[PDB]
């Protein structure tokens, strides 16, 4: 028998605008240029007033850009050596690895394409109540005139987690669900007129809301070359890849190359202004350091600290740690903590909140034998 | 090394400037009177009719 | 990995397929054992399946 290694679900590439124009290879630098059309602005004049000029309006049509500019491959050196000899079903367990593999990485461009955005201010979301915040964000996509159909909303594990934790769906009579499909059911589907999707490519206490029109995706597979003795087109999810492997020479092994060109673009405005999305972040209130207070296994052991927050999502990349007496032990930037000598310390985690203000300071015991 | 000469290709794939949704023509009382040309200084007068108390 | 298109700079970076295992083994003997004797089974014991084998 067989156990899985544990591996995250796909659910980004097909929430996203994709290929709503080919032929890039068909325009100068590989760049197609987008029109948007024009529109005008009208005039008041009084009546009977004496004089009669008139000021003419203007019709200025506005552009943007979309490029290729990244090429996503999962390069194998399988050497000849190794084949027919450890490796066996070669469709399962090196092809398929490498298409899963590829499809990660599309999914991590696409969901830094979407974390990365120009986003202006970041929507807080209480705890305590939710449904303010997302009312929020669907104000602000109303405010700029969004048109309110095709709109996705992706939520982070974290985010998912405290709209069930959430009184306002977690009590019937709070919610009218008279099934509590967020009690019985740890899964609340929709509010605020969006429905929801769950991911784990995004930050695990963020969530996003776009328009379709807001982030785009090109793709391109690439031609597979004449010159190649194996070439073929395994497809991914909704992308064509080409895979294609060089037998000899260097080694006297195979080399296989699984690969696409890819494209990203913001559609942000005329004015430079991003308004066809928005990113809300979870307010945290505390932090504790997992395990609590423990015991190293040698007098130069390392132990890797992890900190939580009050709503669950690790905090470990963001915490300022700090040692109390570092002549027994010291902790490093990353929570890493090695001991120097016998003896007790104590270690301070500093987060500074996504609200603000004074950072929050958790405080354990590491006990170096 | 080679090169090739190709156009610009300008697309339009639905992506417009975002305009406001028109609600309030339909809302206010339009046109209850329509002479105004047959007027002094193109202004009609409306008259309000007269309330007594005992 | 993702390289940046039509970049001079020619070079693929390899990946790595590394399989791994892990055992599991028998180590514990779970066991019930009865000892009669012989007057036990013959005058003691009336019946066996329900006296014997179902505790």
């Amino acid at each position: 028998i067989g156990v899985k290694q544990l591996q995250r679900e796909i659910v980004l590439p097909g929430l996203v605008w994709t290929n709503p124009l080919t032929d890039f290879g068909g325009s100068k630098n590989d760049t197609i240029t987008v029109r948007v059309p024009a529109i005008t602005t009208a005039n008041r004049r009084d009546l009977r007033d004496p004089d009669r000029t008139v000021i003419a309006s203007e019709l200025v049509e506005h552009s943007f850009g979309v490029t290729l500019d990244k090429h996503v491959y999962a390069a194998l050196k399988f050497t000849d050596e190794q084949r027919t000899l450890d490796i066996r079903d070669y469709t399962k367990q090196v092809l398929m690895p490498q298409v899963s593999a590829v499809a990660y990485e599309l999914e991590d461009y696409i969901a830094e394409l979407i974390e990365g955005a120009p986003y202006e201010e970041t929507i807080l979301i209480d705890p305590a109540d939710t449904v303010p915040a997302f009312i929020t964000a669907d104000q602000r996509m109303g405010e700029a005139n969004v048109p309110t159909d095709s709109r996705r909303l992706v939520v982070g594990s974290a985010v998912a987690a405290a709209l069930a934790k959430d009184k306002q769906f977690r009590h019937a009579d709070w919610s009218g669900d008279q099934a509590n499909a967020a009690l019985r059911e740890a899964h609340v589907g929709r509010l605020a007129g969006m429905n929801v999707i769950r991911s784990n490519a995004i930050a695990p206490d963020k969530a996003y809301l776009w328009h379709r029109t807001a982030f785009i995706l090109a793709y391109r597979t690439p031609v597979v070359p004449e010159g190649a003795k194996a070439g073929a087109s395994f497809s991914a999810n909704g992308v064509a890849l080409r895979w294609l492997a060089d037998y000899d020479y260097s080694q006297l092994g195979d080399r296989t190359l699984l690969d696409v060109f890819t494209g990203r673009k913001v559609v942000t405005e005329v004015d430079g202004s991003f308004v066809r999305a928005v990113e809300l972040q979870l307010q945290a209130s505390s932090i504790t350091i997992v395990g609590g207070a423990f015991a190293l296994a040698t007098t130069t052991g390392t132990k890797q600290l992890k900190v939580r927050d009050d709503n669950g999502t690790d905090v470990t990349a963001r915490c300022t740690f700090a040692s109390s007496a570092g002549t027994k032990a010291t902790v490093s930037a990353a929570g890493l903590v090695t001991g120097v000598a016998a003896g007790t310390a104590d270690i301070t985690a500093s987060y500074v909140p996504p609200q603000g203000g004074t950072a929050k300071t958790a405080t354990v015991t590491v006990t170096v034998p | 090394a080679h090169i090739f000469v190709k156009p610009e290709l300008v697309a339009e794939i639905g992506v417009k400037q975002l305009q406001r949704e028109i609600v309030l023509p339909g809302l206010v009382w339009t046109n209850p009177l329509t002479d105004f040309g047959g007027s002094k200084n193109d202004t009609i007068t409306v008259r309000v009719p007269a309330i007594t108390t005992a």
